[PDB]
RNA sequence: CUGAUAACUUACAGGACGCUUUGGCUUCAUUGCUUUUCAGGUGAACUGCCGAGUAGGUAG
């Protein structure tokens, strides 16, 4: 089905739906059921989204009770962008070494397309990251 | 109120206005192509009466054009003469007492001194009634053009005449009225059962207003001596 | 009856080809054919006469006692042509 | 209710032949553009695994 937001940031609210998505998976250890925003424009994800192969779990049902919500091409995630920051330069020096590290030297001069990070965290630890999601 | 009738194109005119001139129609001409329309109105509302007008024009264009009479009977053609004839194109705008489209077309008469007066279709649309003087000069549409008023200054010659036209180029003198030689009897022929009288024209100079309004409008001003189209201000 | 017809033609010409309108009628006191005009925008123009025009629709007459080819309507009705007159008085 | 009422200007056409504009020429002296000047949104999109790897993949 495809859930549609009426009420607002497409960002904060689309990756909240993966969330709920990530810990169903590891209920039930199941990793049929896959991810797609038909409203793919470059302003924003846009304000659909939609699954096929979750609505009974607490999230979606709370969050229908209030007026906003309704309930070929490929979406992947791209780890070669996280990489692209400094603070994730700094840990693939610290691989490489566990030998000069002055030979190396920045790019200074990087072009990137249309990378779509959705802002998620981890339960395990207490830690950040993005979700660098293109076509 | 006030009726706008626009782009009356003329085919074919008499420049004779007078014995004398040659130019833009009299103003009696004018006179009757307005006075037709008041009267052909008042078959269907009887209480129209037109009080003034106000000329518009576009776009003169005199031409000695000729005149082919027909066979008279021994049969043969009549006695020929030079024909001075114009093609006016211009804008009336009429002051009226107080109507459907199709009552204002049907009445229009058709013809302006032997020539055909029509209005296109398309400008049928423009046909409407105003309230004020504003909103109709601001309503037609082929904007450059003449208003018309009368030159009042001192022609009592030809020589008073020609030093006006000598100044001002587009000065278009005209026939404006009737001067009676004698006062009106009954005859046993007259046009359409009325006293008849002899009269001759009445030669005037025709001013033109960048654009009150008295200078404007003309009326048709009976005296026991003469006729006179007169602008209301005069 | 009002009846308003607003005709236009569209005549396809070979190259450069001639154009005869009507042409004027005057008294003599050098120009052998001077043509009938108007003022369209800022040019003259040359025209084909209202009266000129009156009588290519009124060519209707042919009920003439010998008749072959419409006349111009007319009283005792005259050809052009040939300078007669069919329906003369003495018919 | 308009110097009112009505109105076919038409046909035909060879402007042509010939043509040296040219000579001469100094634009040239002098020259101070200067004084003073915050682009800021950087709390953060982290930490591991694989690989011989400034290649490239994936975990939370």
């Amino acid at each position: 089905k495809t859930i549609t937001f009426l009420p607002c940031n497409n960002e904060s609210l689309a990756a909240k739906c993966l969330r709920v998505l990530h810990g169903f998976n590891y209920q039930y250890e199941t990793r049929n059921i896959g991810v797609s925003f038909p409203l793919w424009c470059d302003a924003t994800v846009g304000k659909k989204i939609s699954f096929v192969s979750l609505l009974k779990q607490h999230y979606f049902v709370q969050m229908e009770q209030l007026q906003y919500f309704h309930i070929y091409v490929s979406f992947r995630r791209c780890q070669s962008i996280d990489k692209l920051t400094a603070a994730g330069l700094a840990r693939k020096i610290r691989r490489l070494e566990k030998f000069d590290p002055s030979s190396f030297a920045q790019k200074e001069h990087t072009a990137i397309a249309h990378y779509h990070s959705l802002g998620e965290s981890s339960k395990q630890t207490n830690r950040n990251f993005r979700l660098n999601i293109r076509m | 109120s006030f009726l706008v009738l626009p782009n009356i194109r003329v085919c074919g005119a008499t420049a004779l206005s007078s014995p004398v001139t040659v130019g833009i129609p009299s103003l009696t001409a004018f006179f009757g192509f307005v006075h037709a329309f008041e009267r052909n109105i008042n078959r269907t509302t009887s209480s129209f009466r037109v009080e003034s007008f106000a000329i518009c024009v576009h776009q003169l264009h005199v031409e000695k054009r000729g005149l082919t009479a027909e066979f008279v009977e021994t049969i043969s053609a009549p006695a020929t003469r030079d024909d001075w004839q114009c093609d006016v194109v211009f804008s009336l705008i009429l002051n009226t007492n107080f109507i459907d489209q199709d009552t204002l077309v049907t009445s229009l008469p058709k013809r302006l001194a032997r020539g055909s007066a029509k209005i296109a279709i398309d400008d049928f649309k423009h046909i409407n009634s105003f309230s004020t003087l504003e909103t109709a000069i601001e309503s037609l549409p082929i904007e450059a053009g003449r208003w018309l008023s009368l030159y009042a200054q001192s022609n009592n010659n030809l020589s008073d005449l020609l030093a006006a036209m000598t100044e001002d180029h587009q000065l278009m003198a005209s026939c404006v009225g009737y001067h009676l030689l004698e006062e009106p009897k009954d005859k046993p022929n007259s046009l359409r059962g009325y006293k008849h009288a002899i009269a001759e024209c009445i030669i005037g100079l025709i001013n033109s207003i960048t654009f009150d309004p008295n200078t404007i409008f003309w009326s048709l001003k009976n005296y026991q001596n003469y006729l006179v189209v007169q602008p209301r201000s005069i | 009856g009002l009846a308003i017809f607003e005709v236009r033609a569209t005549l396809h010409l070979p190259t450069n080809a001639m154009v005869r309108p009507s042409q004027v009628f005057t008294e003599k006191e050098q120009n052998s054919r001077v043509f009938q005009s108007t003022t369209i925008d800022g040019e003259r123009s040359p025209i084909l006469g209202a009266f000129k025009t009156g009588a290519a629709i009124a060519t209707i007459d042919d009920w003439y006692p010998e008749a072959t080819e419409p006349l111009r309507v007319g009283r005792f009705g005259v050809h052009r042509e040939d300078v007669t007159c069919y329906r003369h008085p003495s018919t």
